[PDB]
């Protein structure tokens, strides 16, 4: 899932993390009013989209820049009217950009020094670890490649919680001295506790910043959430911003389906993450281009199979469909029933290669036979991939 | 240390099993199938139902009671995500030698907590979560893998993917080699058993003559296992290892179904794993369909080499 900037910063600010004070505006007039309300020396206006590169982006209104600074609320109003209801394109968006429905109006704070600070569930370390660097403002992977010695880490014991000594040493490691060490240490503690409360897999603050006036501030942040804790994070997941996701993925999520759109013309319909990845791979290995990844999970139900098959049949890029099922906890007849029910709605006009193995395969095969569908059978996964590729050669 | 519990992975005809989540939907169905398969399932747990009988077997409120009254040495968990970590914790507290957790969807923070307890003891070996289970064909099956595909044999299989395990089982049965022991370590980033755990059991098992290691994108467990195999499976008497790594075509920065299956920060790609395994002397099948035929060819090459130079 994804949060807009104003959503993550409120979440942090509501948990004692220091962010720049801000308001959110739906209209140019609200942006005007918010700007007056701030009583800030300088104001930064920020279009709310998820893609990066907002500052150098361009609106289809003609306006250059999705981030503007000014001291004058009228200028905030004039620029906002050139933002809201328009599409902001950046180096990380498609050419047509992303519609801007909201703008953030925030106090602009100078930054004296930029550091990096994150907390993540680190698989290598069996638990949470703090990750920090005095080299702020650059992707962490870049620092690791250039200057890995400037990457500091602390392993946090899940039951002890973060220790004062650990927050203090990381603050020192990031170059906060004297009064800003204790301040940064306190902010690190609050960020760690935020990280735990919200079932984040990562809370990444870049830059984690010190202002000329002696304030430690989280200027920008990115939070990744554990999908497995949605059941206890309903409020956060209700804020999910889906508007920059691939459309077919958004359709699949409505039915709890794991679908990932790829750059191909051979659709894949598979149970299991490993088998689904490998089906995409073996298509590539035999000289084809898979159109998607689709992982039917253990608890898939017939109505979900049905909706899943329709993600493929209604995709105009799809020129052939490779069904490959090795059923364990998945009953093959549920797959066959959902497929035949979906195909009852359309004149199937693409090749359909089908390979079925495992639980209840005999009954599933009979269901496919009774349908009268134009199915070309495959003896194994290599045979299926070769036939699917050839079917669109 | 926790490594001292690795031997508990090797279930056999003497393993006695209880089901956690006995009376639930999947607990009931897979317990029925285990009984019909002859596996020594002896009872199960559902809090608030101790004293009932299910499938002719006793139901208990707690693992401790179940273990004391049946002598069970293994538990299989079919408990839903909100409570499955407490279910693993209960089995650890009860000192059950082997715990197999099928459940998908346990919060990572829950499993970090479970792992903290797990690493500080050594009675209990955890397989999982989010895994198909473990099978010693014809002797003991604990999990969800399909029937009529296994054959007791010579190949040990360890896999982060359940469905790919079924493929490799089917392929090694079809080429006539069969499986000695098959362990699905599951697709979650925090789990109880890694590749190296299983490789140690395989390399020291006389019934295992070759190994299939099935991995995928994300993390660095395949890289670690490769270095382990390079150092400790490279002399004479070494055993052939064949691998397949899923996700060669996966896009970066996406979780490919598995919570653990993600190429993040430029790390976790399948190419880098294939190259590490290859440089360690593992033979990598590029195709997932060719695991049976690849390891069969490796056995035949070992035969020829042994007769050529090592009579
Ligand atoms: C674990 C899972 C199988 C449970 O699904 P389910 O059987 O349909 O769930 P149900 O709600 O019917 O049954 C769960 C049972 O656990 C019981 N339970 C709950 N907490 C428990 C605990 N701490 N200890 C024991 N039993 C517990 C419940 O009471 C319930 O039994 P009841 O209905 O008699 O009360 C499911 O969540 C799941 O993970 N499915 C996918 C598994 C998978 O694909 N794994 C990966 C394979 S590689
Ligand atoms: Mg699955």
């Amino acid at each position: 899932m994804n949060l807009q900037e104003y959503q993550s910063k409120k979440l942090m600010s509501d948990n004692g993390v220091r962010v720049q004070r801000f308001f959110v505006a739906d209209t140019a007039n609200e942006a005007l009013e918010a700007a007056k309300r701030l009583n800030a020396k300088e104001i930064v206006l920020k279009a709310q989209i998820l893609a990066g590169g907002r500052g150098k982006g361009v609106f289809n209104s003609g306006l250059k820049g999705g981030v503007h600074l000014t001291k004058d609320p009228n200028v905030v109003g004039q620029l906002a009217k050139q933002m809201i209801g328009y599409n902001l394109a950046t180096k990380q968006t498609p050419k047509e950009g992303v519609k801007v429905n909201k703008v953030m109006v925030a106090e602009a704070l100078d930054i004296s020094r930029e550091t990096y600070l994150a907390i993540l569930m680190d698989r290598s370390c069996n638990g949470p670890v703090l990750v920090g660097s005095p080299q702020g403002g650059v992707d962490i992977e870049e620092v690791a490649a250039s200057n890995p010695e400037l990457i500091f880490k602390e392993q946090i014991d899940i039951f002890e919680g973060i220790k004062d000594s650990q927050a203090q040493r990381m603050a020192e490691n990031l170059g906060f001295v004297g009064p800003l060490k204790s301040q940064a240490a306190d902010q690190i503690t609050k960020l760690y506790n935020l990280f735990l409360k919200i079932d984040a897999t990562q809370v990444e603050v870049n830059p984690f910043g010190e202002t000329p006036e002696g304030q430690v501030v989280c200027f920008d942040a990115k939070i990744n959430f554990d999908d497995n804790a949605e059941f206890r994070q309903k409020d956060i997941f209700a804020m999910d911003d889906k508007s920059e996701n691939e459309p077919i993925e958004n359709e699949a999520a409505k039915y709890d389906l794991k679908y990932i759109g790829l750059d191909g013309n051979i659709a894949c319909f598979v149970n299991g993450a490993g088998l689904a990845m490998a089906t995409c791979d073996i298509i590539f290995l035999n000289g084809g281009k898979p159109a998607n990844f689709l992982d039917l999970g253990g608890g898939v139900k017939e109505a979900q199979v049905y909706q899943a098959f329709k993600l493929l049949t209604a995709d105009p890029k799809v020129e052939a469909i490779l069904v490959n099922i090795f059923g364990g906890i998945v009953n093959c007849a549920i797959i066959a029933n959902g497929i035949t029910k979906a195909c009852r709605e359309l004149e199937l006009k693409v090749p359909l290669v089908v390979r079925l193995e495992g639980t209840n395969v005999q009954e599933a095969q009979k269901i496919l036979n009774n349908s009268g569908l134009p199915i070309t059978s495959a003896i194994d996964l290599e045979d299926a991939a070769k036939k699917a590729v050839a079917s669109v050669a | 240390s926790y490594t001292a519990s690795r031997q508990h992975l090797y279930v056999d005809k003497n393993t006695k099993i209880i089901c956690q989540g006995f009376t639930g939907k999947q607990g009931t169905f897979h317990s029925q199938q285990a009984l019909e398969y002859g596996t020594k399932l002896v009872g199960g747990t559902t809090p608030g139902k101790g004293g009932q009988t299910h499938l002719g077997l006793p139901v208990f409120n707690t693992v401790k009671e179940a273990k004391e009254q049946t002598g069970a040495t293994a538990s299989v968990i079919y408990v839903p995500p909100p409570f499955a970590a407490a279910a693993i914790n209960e089995a650890i507290e009860a000192e059950i030698p082997l715990v197999v957790c099928i459940t998908e969807g346990i919060p990572q923070q829950d499993m970090v907590r479970v792992k903290h307890k797990l690493l500080r003891q050594e009675k209990t070996r955890l397989i999982g979560p989010n895994c198909p289970g473990v099978i010693n064909p014809g002797e003991c099956k604990i999990g969800i893998m399909p029937g009529h595909i296994h054959k007791k044999g010579r190949i040990g299989i360890v896999s982060r993917s359940g469905t790919l395990t079924y493929e490799a089982v089917h392929q090694t049965t079809q080429v006539g080699l069969g499986q000695s022991l098959c362990v699905g370590i599951g697709g979650d980033p925090f789990n109880g058993t890694d590749f190296i755990d299983c490789l140690e059991i395989f390399l020291n098992d006389s019934a295992t003559e070759g190994i299939i290691l099935i991995g995928e994108i994300g993390g660095n467990a395949e890289e670690n296992a490769a270095e382990f195999l390079k150092q400790h499976n490279s002399g004479p008497n070494s055993k052939p290892v064949v691998s397949f790594i899923a996700g060669l075509t996966a896009p970066p920065g996406r979780r490919m179904g598995h919570a653990g299956a993600i190429i993040a920060g430029g790390k976790g790609g399948a190419k880098e794993k294939i190259s590490a395994l290859q440089s360690a002397g593992v033979v990598v099948s590029m195709s997932p369909a060719q695991l049976g035929t690849t390891i069969y060819k490796e056995f035949e090459k070992r035969k020829m080499l042994e007769n050529l130079y090592f009579q």
